[PDB]
């Protein structure tokens, strides 16, 4: 699986709407190219992927 | 060229493996946008 | 090329020196599969 280090995450918009109102962006360091698994460890947001 | 098993490569100049799973997946992923070519 | 007896060369728009062992051994051991090519 890929190694991902400096992983940083900013906020582009957010409106606390019904669908999915939000948008963030996540900056990083790979070593190559792979799939990972996101998660959100909060049920205050709901991630769509 | 000749990369690891689990991925191809898209390119002649560069070097730039991906994951054989991305190859016709509908979506670019190689700036020689030849993941989508000969599906 | 034109690198040390003990070794050699496996490219030629690029530089990489390799031992000799590596030559042929079952693994790519370049950029290049250049090792594993008419053994
Ligand atoms: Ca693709
Ligand atoms: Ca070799």
């Amino acid at each position: 699986a890929p190694t991902i280090i400096d992983l940083t995450c900013t906020v582009a918009t957010c409106t606390h709407s019904s669908d999915f109102g939000g948008v963030l962006t996540l900056t990083y360091k790979t070593d190559k190219n792979g799939d990972c698994s996101v998660h959100s460890h909060s049920n205050v947001a709901t991630l769509q992927e | 060229r000749t990369c690891r098993i689990h991925e191809i490569s898209c390119g002649a100049h560069s070097t730039q493996c991906i994951p054989v799973s991305w190859r016709c997946d509908g979506e670019n992923d190689c700036d020689s946008g030849e993941d989508e070519e000969n599906c």
